[PDB]
């Protein structure tokens, strides 16, 4: 998996791209204002969010020398229209144009609001229906990991122990035995820089178990109280 | 939870988060709509355009602003431009965060009410606040004591404070700013031959406005000197490439604020408004205001504007009191830093307008906790 | 099923399928009458030659084109070229098809109304559209802003379009095109004592001006250097296996598009027009449009054109400015070719003037969907 | 703008001798309409607006709808691509801009001069757009004297005959030392 970190680039935006990556969109997003430029990976991004999408409206990848400007310009309009009604976020001001000439403000105020989605349906497939909670999802990891027994129990995210990633690879084998590999994990001797690979160790094999992990290694490191909170949310589904 | 600050005056935004030390959005609150005709399918969509997108495309748009003179006149363009601030500047949820948001004094009541709720029944956030500007501007000096000289784009207005307490009846107002000014501009401009008419070269004369014009420390010598001499004239391109020539507006322009005659108005200039404020405070407390004149707003930072304001004043205090004139170089953005100030104190915690202290007294809540 | 996109110029007819990206039908639009007697029995029961056989049989006829400087001057001749077009060459059945139509801008009101009539209850079409020339060949070059200069044998006009907006008060048109060149050519041709008269002749000329003729970069050294030697002398065969020589009349014949005064015309040429338009543009879109000058037609095929317009237009623009044309090697259909990307699209699709929004509107339905 | 919208018709003027016969055209035929959009419903029913013009080489025209388009570009701006605000607009606007005190006694004296203010019903159509825009308790009067296209003559011979006007020219003793910037003070 890709962790490199390019000359130009913040870290909302890292994080918006990664995002997109890990959740499984056909083509692979190197540049956020270059790849969504003919709205079929934000159009790809609707169905991830529970948001229904007539592909018969939506101009193939394959496109004509002439007029493919404009195939791809009605692409971004329906995006943007998909966004507004069923999806109901707030798009002030933002038309299809300003995707396909790749506005970094505007189109920025589009992907957040996807990820919010995506969250947010996270949290509520946890529950039986319309609740959202962090304090129940702290001490599930207290409780599901007494199963096995071991010395990795939290507070809450804000916790500065889950700084390295031995709290999350504690938890990352208890919902499946098969995947213990303690090999290349740090116990005691961590610095802080030596602490970035098992983040990655930690993190990359999310997705073998099967927990559709979308946060950073940095966001792991440090204790972003938002990201790290979404780890645990998707293990949970896995989980249980 | 950060509470987020957002200082919307009549000409920009300024909007960011609590605890940091700049605003994070600077943009104009413009809101845009076609003009012309729209023939290509495809690209007609976009019915409005709000932030800087509006002054990207000014060439095909009208230029409305939802705010004139410190008053929100549109309330159906203000909530695109807080709708844009939200969710496309910051990228925040509203209903997570609550807002601070600002005000010149002696505003009518209607307005104060009314962003209130919005902000409540539109946006939903969980508290807000409307704070006056001038105090808000005394904090990111880091003073209790001054008067304080905020000019932005629509509203002059002087506020006198001593030990953190305000004397409402020495506030002044004077409805003449940078937006009056760069009306001036377009009509004096015309004596040259320039023609700027649409609210898109509206825009070009307020760019000239703040590159080339500056306050003549003696308005009576500069005159003359430009008459005689060409040392003053100055050149700026157009978008179009064409060169305009000006050597005697640069300083005519802000001499209004010292004239306010220039453009047929009775008051009185900026510096004898700041001196009629401090004769109608108490005797004792006023050579503690001779020596803390702050100076913020965007209108405040012409060249020369504080060494005028220091030779004007001295002529009308007791000559034995000594003058200080304080302008920071970060004079643009006092008001939102010292509200990021504010909003970040815990003594603060207590004062916001809960979203429960609403839903029992109305919009009328904000009169009374403001 | 697929629609028709129907080029018809006042010279060449251009027709084929929307979707394509070359017209399938390319034919001269001009309706040729015999004008001698018939003797042979069996050979005169052909009354009208339309397509290229009126070209082929052009000794025995009389040609006359149906369109006049874009405007149908004769109606029983159109609706000729019309069915020589839908039955011979595309050989398609109309009631199957909504049929895209081109017109030029500023144009009589009763000539767009006509052929909507005309394809309703003639030819029974199921929708049809009329779109502006000028407009389509922004959709062939992939843009959405820039300054269109379209020139065939009948009209030249010019469209400013910014972000997909037209401003239709610096639209301007010129009759000045290939067929008043060849006229003139005919006129200056009798100067070295050729002399073309006939109807079939002018089309001899057409084809001297198409292969011979070209714009001088400088005119008046040009003159000078065609005065001097005889590097400049072409020679042509005629049909009949005459060879005429020309030297000066090739680069003084184009001449006409910058110097309008030849033909005794007191119009600006081709390069101040497009310079005049730009200039009643807003100041803010007039840098796009200088680097946007999309050329189209085939009266803009002259090799050395577009160095001519490069060279005229910096020339009047402001110096700083940096000016650019666009001159694709497909420019002789760009018309065409903008219609079949328009008519494909699925936005499209509800634009058409339905047969039913006909029969209850009647012709007049064109001005207001179109 | 009546060149570019006689096109419509079929009737094509592009010289500077031709626009001198568009001038006349639109001095002779030319009027301002009371109501806009009732007008363009009359003329798109009937044919009773139709007014014909011989042209001096004996070619007729004739104009329906043309005749009020022409001079409603005046109060709407916006037909030959202008942002600019109506004649009726600008003239409120003025009022707007002087002291309270005074917008009685102006808006009782609204003087029209000038040669463009000479179609049929233009006061009359002042009278009603000022009206609109007006408190509702004002009285609005439009003057227009016949003699308007002259009035910037009249009023100046009148000036230029008053005895206390002959200390208020610019004599030529006057130039021979300040140039021609001695305009700018006494004028
Ligand atoms: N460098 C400058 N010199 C002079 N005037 C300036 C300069 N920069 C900004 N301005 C003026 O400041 C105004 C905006 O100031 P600001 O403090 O943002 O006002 P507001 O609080 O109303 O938004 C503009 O009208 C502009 O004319
Ligand atoms: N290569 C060329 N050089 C000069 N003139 C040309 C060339 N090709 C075509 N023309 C002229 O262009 C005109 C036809 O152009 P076109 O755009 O097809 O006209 P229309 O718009 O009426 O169909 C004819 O008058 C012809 O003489
Ligand atoms: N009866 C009329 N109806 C409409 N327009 C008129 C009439 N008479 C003159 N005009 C127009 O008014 C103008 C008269 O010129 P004038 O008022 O003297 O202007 P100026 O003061 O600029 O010379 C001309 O442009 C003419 O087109
Ligand atoms: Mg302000
Ligand atoms: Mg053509």
């Amino acid at each position: 998996i890709d962790w490199t970190l390019l000359e130009g680039e913040t870290r909302e935006e890292r994080t918006f791209r990664n995002w997109m990556n890990s959740l499984g969109v056909n083509p692979h997003v190197n540049h956020l204002y270059a790849d969504l430029q003919d709205a079929l990976v934000i159009l790809q991004l609707y169905e991830r969010i529970k948001v229904p999408v007539d592909w018969s409206k939506v101009n193939k990848p394959p496109y004509p020398k002439l007029g493919a400007n404009m195939k791809k310009l009605e692409n971004c309009n329906y995006a943007v229209e998909l966004g507004k009604h069923p999806a109901k976020f707030s798009l002030v001001g933002i038309g299809g144009q300003d995707l396909n000439d790749g506005n970094q403000t505007l189109t920025l105020a589009l992907v957040w609001q996807l990820m919010r989605r995506y969250t947010l349906n996270v949290l509520e497939d946890l529950g039986d229906g319309q609740k959202a909670n962090d304090d129940i999802i702290v001490n599930w990891v207290n409780r599901t990991l007494s199963e096995a027994g071991k010395s990795t129990s939290i507070q809450s995210f804000k916790d500065k122990t889950i700084s390295s990633s031995l709290a999350v690879v504690d938890l990352i084998d208890a919902i499946q035995p098969g995947c213990i590999n303690y090999d290349l994990v740090k116990s005691g001797n961590l610095t802080e820089d030596d602490k970035h690979n098992n983040a990655k160790y930690a993190v990359s094999m999310a997705r073998r178990i099967g927990a559709r992990v979308y946060a950073l290694p940095e966001d792991l490191v440090e204790v972003k109280p938002k990201m790290v909170m979404t780890v645990f949310a998707c293990l949970m589904g896995r989980g249980m | 939870t950060t509470a987020l600050v957002c200082d919307n005056g009549s000409g920009l935004v300024k909007a960011g988060f609590a605890g940091d030390d700049a605003p994070r959005a600077v943009f104009p609150s413009i809101v845009g709509r076609p003009r012309h005709q729209g023939v290509m399918v495809g690209m007609g969509q976009k019915d409005s355009y709000v932030g800087d997108e509006a002054q990207s495309k000014r060439g095909i748009l009208t230029l409305k602003y939802p705010i004139e003179h410190g008053i929100i006149t549109n309330w159906d363009d203000m909530e695109k431009i807080w709708h844009h601030t939200f969710y496309n500047e910051l990228r925040v949820a509203p209903e997570e965060h609550p807002t601070l948001l600002t005000e010149a004094p002696l505003n009518p009541k209607a307005n104060r009410e009314k962003m209130t709720q919005i902000m409540f029944e539109t946006f939903n956030v969980p508290a807000m606040y409307v704070a006056i500007q001038a105090v808000l501007s005394l904090y990111a000096s880091g003073r209790t004591t001054g008067i304080v000289l905020d000019s932005g784009d629509g509203v002059t207005h002087n506020v006198p404070i001593y030990e953190g307490y305000a004397l409402p009846h020495a506030i002044m107002r004077l409805d003449l700013a940078g937006r009056d000014l760069t009306d001036y501009l377009m009509k004096i401009l015309t004596e040259r031959g320039y023609s700027f008419v649409t609210t898109a070269e509206r825009e070009i004369v307020r760019d000239i406005k703040e590159k080339l014009c500056y306050v003549a420390l003696d308005f009576e010598n500069e005159m003359a000197t430009a008459a005689s001499s060409s040392s003053l004239e100055k050149s700026y391109e157009l978008p179009d490439g064409q060169v305009i020539t000006i050597g005697n507006e640069r300083f005519r322009c802000p001499e209004t604020l010292f004239q306010p005659s220039f453009i047929g108005m009775e008051s009185a200039g900026i510096h004898e408004t700041t001196y009629n404020s401090i004769m109608k405070c108490d005797i004792d407390i006023r050579k503690d205001l001779y020596a803390n004149n702050v100076m913020s707003g965007g209108t405040t930072m012409y060249p020369g504007i504080a060494d005028r304001m220091q030779k004007e004043i001295t002529a009308l205090a007791p000559s034995t009191m000594k003058i200080k004139i304080i302008a920071p170089p970060e004079r643009k953005y006092s008001v939102w830093i010292g509200g990021s100030i504010l909003a970040s104190l815990s003594t603060f915690q207590q004062m916001w307008i809960t979203k429960q202290e609403y839903d029992e007294a109305g919009p009328s809540i904000v009169h009374r906790k403001c």
